[PDB]
RNA sequence: UGCGAAAGCAGUUGAAGACAAGUGGCUUGUCGUUCGUUAAUGGCCU
């Protein structure tokens, strides 16, 4: 009865290609400016910008139509690419979508009520692995294709011609070049510029594509003055830039933060000069006035030119990596920001904003994982540092060779994220780097985002040496499985180059929320509990036995556990009683367990479970002696004590499992874990790994790299579902790609996640006036 | 600090300028009026320009380039051409 | 019939515009809630009625955009440093300007405003202009659709108010100025198609305190045209 | 986008404007207006003395009585007033005009020691001299009352009614003995008596079920539907004198009942939880005649406190044209009878200061001035340096300056590491300086006059802090 | 008062054709009822409609406008098709067709036959000793062109071809304004400024009934087979009376009532009703031009009856972008602790002593660096 | 860079190609180069 349906979205997928791009935005509008067509990994995404909502998906499973295009296994790099109007092929003659994504694969997609599941799955003839981008006019559609050094691929224009044989689009074959290190296109598209490295020195072109209007090119050690002659590569690199729509204006936004603009006739040099970090994101308006600049600071700024002043914008949370304006007349900006808070995954953050306020309308996120490491060509943005955000210019080649060949010659990937779902409405919590994501999966979507901390995560855009003020980083928060408290504990520190700058040092508190509100009120806070200095890493809530999820007792890696309970007479949190022994020897690898009528409390240390009881928190020594063992010892270091119901019990180590039964005190059964699983975890992450059922167990899920024929780019989720303490293998589902956690919804289902971010589940006449006067209607 | 352009007949403002962000003292050009050079007590000589075709068309001035290479103040510049000095 | 009769006011009537083609007046005054009416010979109701807090508007009026006509944007604003525009749809939408990008000190008051539009003249975008009033010679001219500052023009002397004169250059073509004012009474009549520069300038003979311009005849604010060629 | 972050006995000591005004004698007891207590009356010796709750002194003032008086009592409307003396001639006359004499009757010729109205009836006046026998005179024919309620051991003293039931009468006489008549009865047995020990100072009902009595060093609790006591109270120096009840005020504790027990603190217990105090403030002395104001006394109410040397303490809380006009008349209205209602206001916040704008804008050189002068609170300066060490960077925020500037973090880091939690964070914060400015007291060799002070302040500190953690080692001993 | 000037449904009551005044000119617009916005404009205020009747059968209205013109409007093609002029420049009254032959009757108190399969006049004709008249009914005997019935201030009978008066009926006091034949021998009269509907037959002429309502009628529908007569009043309630044709032996009196109200304490008053079988359709000015409307289901509603309608009243208007307070929902929330109780997890000397190893490093770090 | 713990424990620290500069040639420093080792007065509004 159970069977894999992955359902949920994942990441908006931008043009994820290092300098091979000048725009990496293709969320379109449609010609009347009222829904937003927006790729993602998973769906494409419609919506209604008066009311932020989606009308219509086209989900990326739902047709074997589109999806084999992507669904492979290893080649899930089909990424989308651009997205035009009208339907190509008849000229222009009503209104569904066309649809390219990274391989050249010309879609024609539905737009409005209910599909035709007849897609024009058209393809033009050379578009074998390739596709920068189209650019589009009237009439004349211009493909920018790659071809292969020094690490520079080689850019073509080439014309779809398509005039009376209906079935064959041909190229025409306008242009060549074989150098290219940045490159931007108009916001019209009817003008691009690139860069060739062709040495007496590097050198800029601007070419037009659809006449023989403009095409020119100049070396750049002419914009690069003395200053820039003689300073250091920070300010001699081109960061990001942008051409207007006219043909007269080009700005080059530095490295360093400066904005050069240069005009195409007499070559002046322009130079504006707020930003104090690298620059990302550089647009003209449409009548060429405005510059709409945003880079690692916070805010959107964008200047007069005719003032060379400027307009702000001043908490984005996050950082600005494309903008531009889009409106026809051009009252939209669409934008996308990143917040790098996590250096883990590209989180990015796709967005708009009216130009009227600067309010912004549909935020489109995707889920923001909280892994442990980069994930698969996990690049990091060009700033003057190699950060603990980002690497520097100069380690482009170094950082994406120390991450490619860590994945191949490492052995330690887990990146096991830890989440939350919430007892009132079912979504789940993606606990931030001091904040939070509550993901409503049911339609894919967020509904706040809460900052966790007093840090400096808000109020101050990160700069070039704040960037190693990390903000202090939670570990997880307990729910109140009544759906009442946040209680959340979390690490921080400080920066480096201080005596106090040593110890990492722990806080934990308390939200409470009604089920009108969003967010969460404080309602208490306790530093470091257990005295100062000791981590609180294992906390557990408890069931509706006591006081309806008031228990919570924290615990350590040394060994202490304290006992929380909520009151109202003192109309706060605090303890109820107290244990700390106090080994000179630590050990962070420790599970807990609990009953779920109230009876036992399960210490699972470094290779030992120790019991004691609820009552007297103490190891219960009663006045028989007869099998009352309250002290069991494991076969070595374990991760995982769970409890599925009172009665019997898994326990999991590096090496094996292991069934326990306690009323019957014994042990059960037991199966191989170190056959799955070489050295890919951490101590401790078996915990966040599995979760039981309240019934059924628990699914164990298979820990797999698939080999080079080290491991390729290729993985794995071939998981089998257990049922009632280690007894059958009931279900091996089979999939190729990788997995971080699965949890148990109420429904008796199992969630997993996937790291391409995609979330599923295993689970159980007078009718022809009528119509006449509706088409007069408009 | 407001460098204001004013055009000479109709008597009227033409552009104005308050990047300058002290009292502005003096102020020089070229011969033909491609540039114009201020500074004042911000110790700040900056540039603004009118040397493009769209610049000499509609009469526009932008603000070019600003440096800052002094200690206190500025209290006179002045500016000279040749074709064997500039 | 009395055209408040239906729904009255209660403050005075500091603004009254028609809308360009649609049989609609518009009433705004100081209790800051602007009214709308059907108005006819017999019997004349009130469609709707924004009301709208703290912000007690003085002047307000319809605007259609030349090109697609299908706009219907209010905008309305008062003594404060805020102005609001809608686009009316028959629950509102409205929006609140108040990003002043180039001149920000200039404004203790957005209360005097018109709206123009005008050509690209190197395309054909056909767009809204606000203008509104400063203080001491300061006319800035906006976007009506995004809200950029385009630009402002300063005259010589207090401004006491202004209008907006266009003109037709070809089948399709066409040239807006604004006219300004002083309380002496020279007035500055520049173009602003392009740069917002003075091309004509005289005197009024006499006025010690002038104190309202109107243009008229063709078209103006209150007689808007409605295809480019119709100006 | 976004905005920007930021970063019960209250109530019965918000009681101020605590004036005294010292009598001649002492003050036996006092009253209260009881339909609007804005007035109120002491029982001076010979003379009563009535004043309002806004000049907080005499308003008016009756003086010829020719002996010391006892009690001073308002009828339930409100319009006159009793006395009794220690001649025993009690006298009635109308409140709000002191000169006039309604009717002076003699009661038995023991001291009329008190007299007080019916709660509710306006014709019925109960009177106790030193007879051992009460009266329940009748104000319409004061030549005999209706009832000669004896039945008494010894010097019926305290009298009261039970305020919903008509016919009980609970006297207090210096026996214990609280016994509480019948009217319909025949005066000479109560239906039961409450056991007190001593002597009852003043009996008062609190309920219509639950009356408190006091007499002693404790006082007691008694239920009169089940002749039973669930409550004493007895920490006090001596007796508790008076007695005060009030129902339905503005605080955190609903209703309240006060204690005053010659030994300067009043006592504010509380039937909601059983009578515990929220906090009792002192007097100058031997507190006999403590109440605050009823209920109605609508915001402005006064607590008084005649002591037995005679001072009162009065503590008081207390919460262009028209053409132009026509031009601006449309400023109230707000949208009532028409359509659709706009809001979109930003709100005028908490006033921020200058030290948090220069953590806003970066302004740290400014920000450290503004938090080391005198004129900003000690624990602002705290926090500012707490969390501006967790916001940014110390060396940047110290790149360029000297030791006069350094001086005031010094002077009060002086002071601040004798702090509990921000002790060793200052401690860090002259870490750093010293840390990276050693070349400048090698250069200005003044500021180690400061160093060696603190030197010496922090060697007396580091001993405290030692000796302190082995007390509480041996608390950890002898555990 | 009523913005619309006239209005009228089309046969089987799903469209509604009606005139209102915009700045000083008419203009006609159609509206289904279950937007539509092709407002056939007027030219001048000098031509107003009069009176309007649809055809069934491509589908158009017919207007008799105040000068001597019926415009054959079509309705998809939004224009008049044809004009069927006059010779006289007089004000029509009323228009009603049968088939392919319609009959106009002017103030010069002619008779006009059209036909509007081929677009002629065919006669022409006044008579004697009918002066003021308003309007007619052609009487429906299956292909009964003759005997058509005419009404003003007394109401009289015509034969064609005769062309004589045959039959005269006590009218009203008033001029009529609603004449309705609803079975093949009775006849609706109503009066304007008058209470009192009357049937009458149309051999005997002796009135069966006088319908009394509570206000001044302005329109009415019938069932096709006279079985439930609803009527609109002038104040803008409705009387719907069931059977009015069987026996209040003489005066039948209101039946069942509707208003509509809103849950404001508002009556909007409704106006122009339609009934077929167990169905009926009200119509009322939502906002100060717009017709809506609403399909009641007639036989089981009570006998008083108020419709509750939605109307903007107060509502607060809300973005599709802003919390209560007025924040970007497109963003995070912001961090705050409010007033929490702050407390270390201990519960002084110990919290004293936890950092005094932390204090003796500071303090021996102070010491070593005063040294240094 | 690896393990591990808020801890110590082991190593990279290469080469080629091309360019820049000082002196055809040599000498000093780099690389939005293939390969290997786990190793710029420019700062946040209404």
């Amino acid at each position: 009865q159970y069977k894999l349906s992955v359902v949920s979205g994942g990441k908006p997928a931008l043009n994820n290609l290092s300098s091979v791009t000048g725009n990496k935005n293709i969320a379109r509008l449609s010609q009347d400016q009222r829904n937003y067509i927006i790729p993602f990994n998973n769906q494409i995404k419609v919506y209604s910008v008066e009311t932020r909502q989606c009308v219509k998906t086209l989900k990326f499973a739902n047709n074997s139509l589109l999806s084999g295009i992507f669904l492979q296994e290893e080649e899930n790099n089909e990424s989308i690419v651009k997205i035009l109007l009208g339907d190509i092929t008849v000229p222009q003659q009503a209104h569904l979508i066309t649809v390219f994504t990274n391989n050249g694969h010309v879609i024609v997609l539905n737009y409005k009520g209910k599909l035709v599941e007849s897609p024009k799955h058209f393809k033009i003839s050379l578009a074998d692995e390739k596709l920068a981008n189209v650019f589009h006019s009237e009439g004349n559609y211009r493909i920018l294709t790659t071809f292969k050094h020094n690490s520079l691929q080689s850019y073509r224009l080439y014309a779809l011609t398509f005039d009376d044989a209906k079935k064959q689009f041909e190229v025409a074959h306008q242009a060549e070049w074989h150098n290219v290190i940045l490159s931007n296109i108009s916001s019209n598209g009817k003008l691009l510029a690139h860069m060739c490295k062709d040495v007496e020195h590097k050198s800029i072109s601007v070419v037009s594509l659809f006449d023989d209007s403009v095409n020119l090119s100049f070396p750049l050690g002419s914009i690069l003055s003395s200053q820039t002659q003689s300073l250091s590569y920070n300010t001699r690199y081109v960061s990001s830039m942008a051409i207007d729509n006219m043909g007269q204006q080009l700005a080059v936004g530095f490295a360093s933060g400066v904005i050069s603009i240069v005009s195409l006739a007499d070559l002046q040099i322009r130079l504006l000069k707020w930003h104090i970090d690298s620059v990302l994101s550089l647009s003209f308006s449409h009548d060429g006035s405005y510059l709409l600049s945003g880079g690692w600071e916070k805010v959107m700024s964008l200047w007069q030119l005719e003032t060379n002043s400027q307009q702000f914008l001043p908490r984005l949370n996050g950082i600005i990596i494309d903008c531009q304006v889009l409106g026809p007349q051009g009252n939209y900006y669409s934008l996308i920001l990143q917040m790098t808070e996590n250096n883990s995954n590209s989180d990015y953050q796709f967005l708009l904003l009216n130009a009227s306020d600067l309010t912004s309308k549909l935020s489109i996120n995707g889920p923001l994982p909280v892994f442990n490491s980069t994930i698969k060509h996990i690049q990091q943005p060009i700033s003057a540092m190699n950060t603990k955000n980002s690497n520097s210019i100069t380690s482009l080649n170094h950082s994406k060779k120390k991450q490619s060949r860590k994945l191949i010659k490492s052995r330690r990937q887990d990146f096991t994220t830890n989440v939350e779902i919430n007892p009132i409405n079912k979504n789940l919590y993606f606990p931030h780097i001091s904040a939070v994501q509550i993901f409503d999966f049911y339609k894919n979507e967020q509904v706040n985002y809460q900052y966790l901390t007093s840090g400096v995560n808000n109020s101050m855009g990160k700069v070039r040496f704040e960037l190693n003020l990390q903000d202090p980083i939670i570990t997880d928060l307990k729910f109140t499985k009544d759906g009442q408290w946040m209680i959340t504990y979390e690490i921080e520190y400080p920066p480096n180059d201080l005596l106090s700058s040593k110890d990492l040092t722990h806080i934990l508190k308390f939200w409470t929320k009604n089920d009108n509100e969003t967010n969460w009120n404080l309602k208490t806070k306790v530093i470091n509990p257990h005295g100062i200095s000791v981590p609180i890493t294992k906390i557990l809530p408890s069931p509706r036995s006591v006081n309806n999820s008031q228990g919570c007792l924290t615990a350590d890696n040394n060994g202490g556990l304290k006992f929380w309970s909520f009151d109202s007479h003192e109309s706060n949190w605090c303890l109820k009683k107290i244990s700390l022994p106090n080994f000179n020897h630590f050990s962070n690898s420790v599970s807990l367990a609990w009953s779920q009528d109230g009876s036992l409390i399960f210490h699972g240390f470094d290779d030992k479970l120790q019991i004691l009881d609820f009552d007297t928190f103490k190891k219960f020594e009663s006045l028989e002696n007869t099998k009352t063992v309250s002290e069991f010892t494991l076969d070595s270091e374990i991760q995982t004590v769970k409890l599925i119901n009172d009665t019997n019990l898994i326990v999991a180590t590096r090496t094996t499992l292991n069934a326990i039964n306690l009323l019957r005190g014994q042990v059960i059964n037991s199966f191989d874990l170190y056959p799955f699983v070489n050295g890919v975890y951490k101590n401790g992450h078996m915990d966040r790994l599995i979760t039981c059922d309240e019934r059924t167990g628990n699914i164990a899920l298979v820990i797999n790299q698939q080999l080079t024929d080290v491991p390729t780019i290729n993985y794995k989720s071939r998981i089998i579902i257990f049922d009632s303490d280690l007894s059958t293998k009931l279900g091996n589902f089979t999939h190729h790609e990788y997995i971080s956690w699965i949890g148990w919804n109420y429904d008796t289902d199992f969630i997993f996640l996937d790291i391409e971010s995609t979330l599923g589940v295993v689970g159980t006449n007078s009718d022809i006036f009528a119509e006449q006067l509706h088409k007069l209607s408009s | 600090g407001s460098i204001k352009f004013w055009d000479f007949q109709f008597a009227t403002l033409n552009q104005s300028f308050k990047a300058h962000d002290a009292d502005v003292l003096c102020l020089t050009t070229d011969t033909d009026n491609n540039y114009v050079f201020s500074a004042g007590v911000d110790r700040k000589i900056f540039q603004f320009s009118q040397n493009t075709n769209k610049s000499q068309k509609n009469n526009r001035w932008v603000n070019s380039s600003n440096r800052l290479l002094h200690g206190n103040d500025i209290r006179a510049i002045c500016a000279y051409q040749s074709k064997g000095a500039d | 019939k009395d055209a408040n009769a239906s729904h009255p006011s209660h403050s005075a009537i500091q603004s009254l515009s028609f809308h360009p083609s649609k049989p609609l007046l518009l009433t705004g005054g100081y209790d800051k809630t602007l009214r709308i009416y059907h108005i006819d010979g017999k019997t004349n109701h009130l469609v709707t009625s924004l009301h709208l807090v703290g912000s007690p508007i003085q002047t307000c009026t319809f605007y259609t955009s030349l090109s697609n006509q299908n706009q219907q944007n209010i905008f309305t604003a008062g003594r404060r440093r805020y102005m609001h525009s809608w686009d009316l749809s028959l629950t509102a939408k409205i929006e609140k300007f108040s990003r002043l990008y180039g001149h920000e000190s200039t404004q203790r008051s957005f209360e005097n405003f018109k709206v123009a539009h005008l050509q690209n003249s190197q395309t054909n975008s056909v767009h809204g202009i606000v203008l509104l009033q400063g203080n001491n010679g300061w006319i800035n001219i906006l976007h009506s659709t995004s809200g950029l500052w385009l630009m402002g023009c300063k005259i010589e002397g207090v401004i006491t108010d202004f209008c907006i004169d266009y003109q037709p250059i070809s089948r399709g073509k066409f040239r807006t100025i604004l006219i300004a004012v002083n309380a002496y009474g020279e007035v500055w009549e520049f173009d602003l198609n392009k740069n917002g520069h003075v091309i004509r300038r005289w005197k009024d003979q006499g006025g010690v305190g002038i104190t309202k311009i109107q243009v008229g005849g063709g078209t103006t604010t209150t007689c808007p045209a409605l295809q480019i060629s119709k100006i | 986008s976004t905005a920007r972050p930021r970063i019960e006995q209250r109530y019965w000591r918000q009681y101020t404007s605590a004036q005294l005004v010292k009598e001649h004698n002492s003050v036996t007891h006092i009253s209260f207006n009881p339909q609007h207590p804005h007035d109120f009356a002491v029982t001076s010796s010979t003379r009563v003395q009535i004043f309002s709750s806004r000049t907080r002194q005499v308003i008016k003032t009756f003086s010829r009585f020719k002996d010391v008086v006892y009690s001073a009592s308002f009828r339930s409307d409100g319009k006159l007033l009793c006395a009794g003396d220690a001649t025993g001639l009690v006298s009635v006359y109308d409140s709000y005009n002191p000169r006039t004499i309604l009717l002076s009757i003699n009661a038995s010729t023991h001291p009329t020691h008190v007299t007080k109205f019916h709660t509710q009836d306006n014709k019925i006046l109960a009177t106790a001299s030193d007879d051992r026998v009460t009266r329940l005179w009748d104000i319409s024919n004061a030549y005999e009352p209706q009832l000669e309620l004896t039945g008494a051991t010894d010097y019926v003293r305290t009298l009261s009614f039970i305020p919903a039931a008509p016919h009980l009468v609970a006297t207090g006489s210096y026996d214990g003995l609280i016994r509480l008549y019948d009217t319909r009865s025949s005066g000479s047995t109560p239906i039961y008596s409450l056991n007190h020990d001593q002597p009852v100072e003043n009996v008062i009902a609190v309920s219509p079920t639950q009356i408190v009595s006091c007499g002693g060093n404790n006082f007691k609790v008694w239920d009169l539907t089940s002749n039973k006591k669930l409550y004493e109270r007895g920490n006090f120096n001596k007796a508790v004198t008076c007695l005060d009840y009030v129902e339905n005020f503005d605080s955190p504790m609903q209703s309240a009942l006060i204690a005053s027990s010659l030994d300067g603190h009043v006592k504010v217990f509380d039937p909601l939880d059983n009578f515990q105090v929220k906090f009792g403030w002192k007097f100058s002395g031997p507190v006999l005649s403590c109440a605050v104001s009823p209920s109605t006394a609508q915001g402005n109410r006064h607590l008084v406190a005649g002591l037995s040397s005679g001072l009162l303490a009065i503590r008081t809380k207390k919460k262009k044209s028209n053409n132009f006009q026509r031009m601006m008349r449309g400023s109230e209205y707000q949208g009532d009878q028409e359509h659709i209602i706009h809001n979109d206001k930003v709100r005028s916040q908490r006033r921020m200061r200058a030290f948090e704008r220069n953590i806003n804008q970066f302004k740290w050189s400014e920000a450290l001035d503004n938090a080391f002068v005198p004129g900003m609170a000690k624990e602002l300066t705290l926090t500012v340096l707490q969390e501006l060490r967790k916001r940014g960077k110390v060396r940047v925020a110290l790149y360029g300056r000297d030791e006069s500037t350094l001086e005031p973090l010094l002077n009060w880091c002086l002071k601040g590491i004798e702090d509990v939690r921000s002790a060793s964070i200052v401690a860090d914060w002259v870490a750093v300086v010293l840390e990276l400015y050693g070349n400048t007291l090698e250069s200005s060799p003044v500021l180690q006059e400061l160093m060696i002070d603190l030197k010496t302040k922090v060697r007396h500190e580091i001993h405290k802090s030692k000796e302190a953690q082995r007390i509480e080692g041996m608390l950890q001993l002898l555990t | 008062d009523s913005p619309v000037l006239q209005s009228a449904y089309d046969p089987s009551g799903q469209y509604l054709c009606y005139v209102t005044v915009a700045l000083d000119k008419q203009r006609v617009g159609v509206q289904p009822t279950q937007w539509n916005e092709n407002f056939l404009y007027l030219e001048d205020s000098k031509l107003k409609v009069t009176c309007l009747k649809w055809v069934n059968d491509t589908v158009a209205i017919i207007l008799g406008m105040n000068n001597g013109e019926i415009w054959l409007y079509s309705v998809l093609a939004n224009e008049v098709t044809y004009k069927f002029t006059t010779g006289n420049s007089y004000e029509i009254k009323d228009i009603d067709l049968m088939g392919n032959q319609l009959w106009c009757i002017d103030s010069s108190d002619a008779f006009y036959q059209f036909d509007l399969l081929q677009f002629k006049l065919l006669q022409h004709f006044r008579i004697n000793n009918c002066v003021q008249l308003n309007k007619l009914t052609i009487v429906p005997a299956g292909d009964s062109v003759a005997q058509l019935l005419v009404a003003s201030h007394s109401i009289s009978l015509i034969d064609i071809e005769e062309k004589k008066v045959v039959m005269t009926f006590p009218g009203h006091v008033s001029p009529v304004s609603t004449l309705q034949v609803i079975t093949n021998e009775f006849f609706i009269s109503g009066a304007e400024g008058d209470r009192f509907l009357n049937v009458y037959d149309i051999h005997s002429g002796m009135t069966k009934c006088v319908l009394v309502a509570e206000s001044d009628i302005k329109e009415l529908s019938h069932s096709g087979q006279a079985d439930s007569i609803a009527v609109t009043t002038e104040d803008g309630s409705l009387e719907i009376f069931v059977d009015p044709l069987v026996s209040g032996n003489k005066s039948k009196k209101s039946s069942k009532k509707i208003q509509i109200v809103s849950k404001d304490g508002r009556k909007v008053p409704i106006y122009n009703a339609f009934i077929n079988k167990d169905l009926l359709n009200v119509s009322w000015l939502q906002n100060a031009t717009m017709p809506y409307f609403k399909n009641l289901q007639w036989r089981e509603i009570p006998n008083e009856y108020t419709v509750e309608i939605s109307l903007n009243w107060n509502n607060k208007n809300k973005s599709a972008d802003r919390d209560l307070h007025g924040k970007d929902l497109a963003s995070a929330t912001n961090y705050v602790e409010g007033n929490a109780r702050v407390t270390s997890g201990d519960n002084t000397l110990k919290r004293r002593s936890d950092l005094l190893p932390r204090l003796l490093a500071l303090d021996a770090r102070l010491d070593c660096t005063i040294n240094k």
